[PDB]
RNA sequence: UGCGAUAACGAACGAGACCUUAACCUACUAAAUAGGGUUGCUGGCACUUGCCGGUUGACUCUUCUUAGAGGGACUAUCGGUUUCAAGCCGAUGGAAGUUUGAGGCAAUAACAGGUCUGUGAUGCCCUUAGACGUUCUGGGCCGCACGCGCGCUACACUGACGGAGCCAGCGAGUACAACCUUGGCCGAGAGGUCUGGGUAAUCUUGUGAAACUCCGUCGUGCUGGGGAUAGAGCAUUGUAAUUAUUGCUCUUCAACGAGGAAUUCCUAGUAAGCGCAAGUCAUCAGCUUGCGUUGAUUACGUCCCUGCCCUUUGUACACACCGC
């Protein structure tokens, strides 16, 4: 009766990459099963967090450095689909590590 | 633009404001050479006068020179914003002013004297013959006045 | 100062006599053949390019290479 | 011959100086044959390039520096000194100016003149310091063609730089003058003088 | 100036107390088939040509 | 210094011992064969091994070793 | 509908995208014509491929380029590369192969990269030094 | 301490490690500091096979 | 055929525009002319002095035409360069902002620049026409 | 709540680290090894790996 | 590192492999948070059909973009050279033929190297309630006859100054705070203000960065090179700016015409130049980790020096030449 499409973006942010990919795949599969209009898994530029730190505590000896870094992986799945469907999706397909998140408002 | 035709040779080295205005060269440059006028200020003065900066201007006119002198003398009478100056804001409740020659030197001396009288940190430093504006003499400038 | 900056009618005349001759006229060339200094030389060159006499090769700022007609 | 109409209109002179002849910047790149074995193959006018500027992966193997054009080499040499370091465009411009000057002077091909100058500048025999117990005895040694060429290139550039230092004589002009001197083996130039000195040294230690 | 135009048949090892000199066997251009081992300063290769003043004087490995 | 490492060499030798036929001179094919056969974790390493095998084959083609 | 290709060109971080089409004979760059560019000495370089080919090939083909990244020289180089590509691509698509081959040969003969993309990207400026390989300055006095 | 280390190593082996290593550092008797190393099997020090394989 | 703004080699176009402005005598003066630096790093006011302003205005107009929508800060950034800051190395500090603003205002008054939505300014029709005319003139001169 | 994604992630990591540290400190008698944090909606699952599970 | 020769055989660690990144993909999977094509409306042109535009109006694409999955280089093919071995050298193709470039990790044994001023890491000693604990307040680390050490700025004409042209990549950036902050007006500036946009491929930001390129002004004079010390005012950060925090405005114009004995760094997108960038940060960049832009000269060798490594030698040394 409703069939009210709010236009819903699923964000998918993570560090672990393979896991994220798997999650995305799962989501896609779910969508296919439910048979909806959606834009495919858009992948955004991998933001890298860099922390340069002198390896030493005491600053004595040669001046050596360690670039410790964090990889951020950010994906978007845009669903032209209802509210109920979105809710259902949210309910099923949750894995550890990946930050599942929904915008909901076009 | 144009090569100086005609006989020429109109006075090498002019004397202005008790100081030596150099012949040929350029008006701005001459001003700079005077003890108290700088580059931008000189340019401004030239603009006010209405002479070309291209001209060498040791063959300058007398009227022009007079005008320049007047300009130097007076900030407030002519269109000079009065925060473009050497000195500004001085004595008790009053006006901004600057000199540009011998006069400028005198003014500077007076200021120094005042500072000395005050015995402020800066004044003290000046008296000593030292570093007023807190620059580190641990390494640098090992000779001094 | 090394002189060669003072301006005269006679000097001008000698400069003129003449644009003809010289494979190339370059401010540098002009000074020092002991002629009027830099700016003056440039001005002279410019003048020479008014009505024939010396035609150009380059046109750049300070690298101004000119040569006799025709 | 045959100015074809492209929508983006090209100047007439430019159109003329294209296609038919494989020219340099404006004028022709042909002739210039050295006629001095050693300096053939390592002074390369055989390769016709249109500007003294390439990406140029020349510094890679060993002898690819040979096949790099002469004008380019000159430009590179000019690019010396920190104040002027990098700035290849400027160098190119200077080179162009020099070429123009050369053209102006006694007509003649500028490239040819340059080549001649280079040839003049290469020292035949140079000394190299040997240990030999302790003292500074210097054995005279023959110079390899490429090396000689390089030296020549250097020397002229150095001379030009010297001329420039506190001077009207725009570096390009100085360079041109040097080249001219080399061509008419005068020993008024700096590079030539250096070469002569080297020769003398060699003679002394033989 | 009597100059001899020489040509490189074989590079006979890198020489000198230091690096920058090479022993080279040389068949000169005019009047061929008279081999001399002479020292060359720069980058050398087979078929390179040498300009030199003092020809008939064979060199040795520098100490 | 493109000296193919010891382990790689050993692997190549082993391959040769095993499957002298099914190792045709050309490279891609050899690589494929290697992949089919032995459990190389890396790609680069595998490629190297293949190359070595090819070299060995070539050598053989000019008499034994 | 019309026959067209998008050929990219590159140098360091400079990037160019040349749209080749059929038509009268535009060779445009960022809207402006081929003639400007405006490093001015390397205008010639930009021309160079065209010159090599001959003006006849552009009577049909219409190139319009968009350029980003790099500095000026790099950008120019990228543009040139794109230009070189584009004609070749067109030939491959819609013209005889022989012509294309000839073009390639010509490029090789006067190879200032052109078809081959330039290999070199800059080195990381690793610590203990102001450049990549260069170090600071030791003193043991 | 040494005995304990040995025991630990044995336990590890039993559990099924390819190899293990224990370092015990400090004043194991006497004032002067000593390091004491106790190991069994293989121990990959270099490369990425360290984060993947060796628990520290 | 088709006459365009881009076909002209920039500097020449700018010069032409300046000339046109001069001829008009109706771009309007700011009030700071030759009592102004033009950038926060430039140890010498404009050498042209009288004029110069017109040229600047023309340049600004051209920039506006080129781009989608431009403002004051951006313009300043474009204009400014290196301070010979002293014995210290060079920073990049932006040019005279007030001057730029004044120029923009003048342009608006003329009917070169038009106020845009989102932010900044774009181009008017009359201004565009003028630009085109200038370009044409330049082309003619070249010919 | 509501921060830059990267920043949020960093914060989470820090929290995890803190938790781990706490566990190390506190569950010494219990023989704690490591934590596993699963942040689902509503509930958050903090799994603990220790030897003496009963004790924990 | 291998090939070989061999009372040694087969092995492990270290190196390599590995990993990350830097390069190729008109071959896949993708996108109004990346870019284009047609077309709508629409601005200007020439005025024929054509040229540049502006609009997230439509429709469609994935080359560039990103970034997932894969391939791709193995010294490949050919030539010599080498006991026709390991390999090396040159041409060809190829995005790539320097271990493809760059790093990340990186053995055994150690050093009385540094750090108990990162540490609720800590032995012992000291101290231990007018503390050597804490905490306020004012200074000080910045003082100057003078040594050396990183550095920046210059000794100009390959420049300076004006205009004009005008192009990067790493990044970073706030809701309990006060972050980046476009766009509009005021101000010569600095900087103020109103307004936004951004928790960020969306907004700052195309960070239209410089060095560069073009036309003009000074022409080789301690000059307009050079910018120090100086005086004054205008700004900002903070509770507090004198012992100028920093910025800006005018003024002052010093030393220095490429630097002796010495000695550093460097082999390709390197060197050098040039700026940006975050780090620290209320405010301060001459510093630093990165980034890109411009982009060379000369080797592509050798043991002369320097260091280090081994081998054979000699040893009254073993806390080991600062030895005995
Ligand atoms: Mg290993
Ligand atoms: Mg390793
Ligand atoms: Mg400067
Ligand atoms: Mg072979
Ligand atoms: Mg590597
Ligand atoms: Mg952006
Ligand atoms: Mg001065
Ligand atoms: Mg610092």
């Amino acid at each position: 009766q409703e069939v009210v499409i709010h236009k819903i973006r699923i964000n998918l942010t993570s560090t672990k990459v393979k896991q994220l990919e798997n999650v995305s795949a799962n989501i896609i599969k779910n969508a296919e099963t439910f048979k909806l209009v959606k834009k495919g898994p858009v992948r955004l530029p991998t933001k890298v967090l860099k922390i340069s730190t002198r390896k030493t505590p005491n600053g004595e000896g040669s001046k050596t450095w360690d670039t410790y870094e964090m990889r951020i992986h950010k994906r978007y799945i845009d669903l032209e689909a209802p509210a109920h469907i979105v809710k259902r999706i949210t309910q099923i397909t949750i894995e550890p590590g990946v930050d599942v998140e929904v915008i909901i408002a076009a | 633009s144009l090569v100086v035709q005609e006989q020429g040779s109109f006075q090498h080295i002019l004397r202005l404001l008790n100081t030596n205005v150099d012949g040929n060269i350029n008006v701005v440059y001459a001003l700079t050479t005077i003890r108290g006028v700088g580059r931008r200020y000189a340019n401004l003065v030239c603009k006010k006068a209405d002479v070309d900066l291209h001209k060498r201007a040791g063959e300058l006119t007398q009227e022009e020179l007079e005008r320049i002198v007047q300009i130097m003398q007076n900030p407030t009478h002519y269109k000079i914003p009065a925060w473009f100056l050497n000195r500004q804001k001085d004595v008790n409740d009053g006006k901004d002013y600057h000199s540009l020659a011998n006069n400028l030197e005198s003014k500077l001396r007076d200021d120094l004297e005042r500072l000395k009288k005050i015995r402020s940190h800066r004044g003290i430093r000046h008296f000593w013959g030292l570093r007023v504006r807190g620059q580190h003499t641990k390494t640098t400038g090992r000779r001094r006045a | 100062a090394k002189h060669a900056v003072v301006l005269d009618q006679d000097k001008f005349d000698r400069i003129m006599k003449e644009a003809p001759t010289y494979r190339y006229v370059s401010v540098s060339v002009l000074v020092d053949r002991f002629k009027l200094g830099g700016s003056l030389a440039r001005v002279a060159l410019r003048h020479l390019e008014n009505e024939g006499i010396i035609k150009p090769v380059s046109k750049h700022s300070k690298q101004a290479i000119y040569t006799r007609a025709t | 011959f045959v100015p074809v109409e492209l929508a983006t209109t090209i100047p007439v002179e430019i159109q003329q100086a294209q296609q038919e002849i494989k020219l340099f910047n404006k004028w022709s790149f042909e002739d210039v044959e050295v006629k001095d074995a050693s300096l053939v193959d390592y002074i390369q006018i055989s390769k016709p390039i249109y500007v003294a500027h390439t990406a140029g992966r020349y510094a890679n193997k060993r002898f690819r520096k040979a096949q790099c054009p002469i004008v380019e080499r000159l430009t590179n040499s000019l690019m010396m000194n920190g104040r002027n370091n990098g700035k290849k465009l400027k160098a190119v411009r200077i080179v162009k100016h020099t070429l123009e000057i050369i053209n102006v002077l006694t007509d003649q091909n500028p490239l040819q003149v340059v080549v001649d100058a280079i040839i003049n500048s290469g020292p035949r025999e140079d000394t190299t310091r040997v240990g030999g117990g302790g003292a500074a005895r210097r054995q005279a040694v023959d110079v390899s063609p490429l090396r000689r060429v390089n030296q020549s290139i250097a020397l002229l550039t150095i001379g030009a730089r010297e001329a420039a230092f506190r001077n009207i004589k725009t570096i390009a002009e100085t360079l041109a003058e040097e080249l001219i001197n080399a061509a008419k083996g005068s020993s008024t130039s700096y590079a030539i003088k250096k070469k002569d000195e080297l020769e003398r040294v060699a003679k002394s230690n033989r | 100036t009597p100059v001899t135009l020489a040509k490189v048949i074989k590079v006979l090892g890198r020489t000198g107390s230091r690096g920058g000199v090479t022993q080279v066997r040389v068949e000169f251009l005019e009047d061929t088939t008279r081999t001399i081992v002479r020292n060359v300063k720069g980058p050398v290769r087979e078929g390179d040509i040498l300009v030199l003043m003092e020809s008939e004087r064979e060199a040795r490995r520098l100490r | 210094g493109r000296v193919r490492t010891k382990t790689v060499k050993r692997a190549s030798k082993a391959l040769i011992e095993k499957y002298y036929p099914k190792l045709t001179m050309d490279f891609q094919t050899n690589k494929r064969l290697c992949d089919e056969i032995a459990t190389i974790q890396s790609k680069r390493l595998r490629n190297k091994i293949a190359g070595y095998t090819t070299h060995l084959m070539k050598r053989i083609q000019k008499g034994p070793v | 509908t019309v026959p067209s290709v998008q050929t990219f060109g590159k140098k360091k971080s400079a990037t160019a995208v040349a749209h080749v089409k059929a038509g009268k004979g535009l060779i445009k760059v960022n809207g402006s014509p081929i003639t400007l560019v405006q490093p001015e000495i390397l205008r010639f370089k930009v021309y160079e491929p065209l010159l090599l080919v001959g003006l006849d090939k552009f009577a049909n083909i219409d190139i319009r380029v968009k350029v980003t990244g790099g500095g000026h020289v790099s950008q120019v180089y990228a543009i040139r590369q794109a230009i070189a590509k584009g004609l070749v691509a067109y030939h491959q698509k819609f013209v005889d192969e022989q012509s294309k081959n000839e073009l390639k040969k010509a490029f090789t003969s006067y190879d200032r990269t052109l078809l081959i993309a330039d290999s070199r990207r800059p080195e990381p400026k690793k610590f203990g030094g102001r450049g990549a390989r260069s170090r600071f300055q030791k003193s043991y006095r | 301490i040494r005995r304990a280390a040995y025991g630990v190593v044995r336990y590890v082996m039993e559990s099924g490690a390819k190899g293990c290593e224990v370092v015990i550092s400090g004043k194991l008797r006497a004032a002067r500091a000593k390091s004491m190393k106790f190991a069994d099997g293989f121990l990959i020090h270099s490369g990425q096979p360290v984060n993947d394989f060796i628990e520290t | 055929p088709g006459v365009s703004v881009r076909d002209v080699p920039a500097q020449d176009f700018i010069n032409n525009y300046a000339s046109f402005l001069q001829r008009q005598g109706k771009l309007e003066v700011p009030g700071y002319v030759d009592i102004v630096k033009t950038s926060a790093g430039n140890e010498l006011p404009p050498q042209d002095s009288e004029g110069w302003f017109y040229k600047r205005a023309a340049s600004v107009a051209r920039h506006i035409y080129l781009r989608k929508q431009v403002g004051v800060g951006k313009l300043n950034k474009l204009y400014g360069g290196a301070k010979n800051r002293g014995v210290r190395p060079h920073k990049h500090v932006d040019a005279s902002g007030s001057i730029n603003r004044k120029v923009l205002q003048s342009l608006e008054k003329l009917g070169v620049v038009e106020i845009s939505p989102k932010g900044g300014r774009r181009i008017s029709d009359n201004g565009l026409r003028d630009l085109d005319r200038i370009a044409a003139a330049t082309l003619e001169d070249e010919e | 709540a509501i921060i830059s994604k990267k920043r949020k992630l960093v914060a989470d990591g820090v929290f995890y680290a803190e938790l781990n540290e706490f566990f190390t400190r506190e569950l010494a008698e219990e023989g704690y090894s490591g934590v596993e944090v699963r942040v689902t909606p509503t509930k958050t699952e903090i799994i603990i790996r220790a030897t003496k599970v009963q004790d924990v």
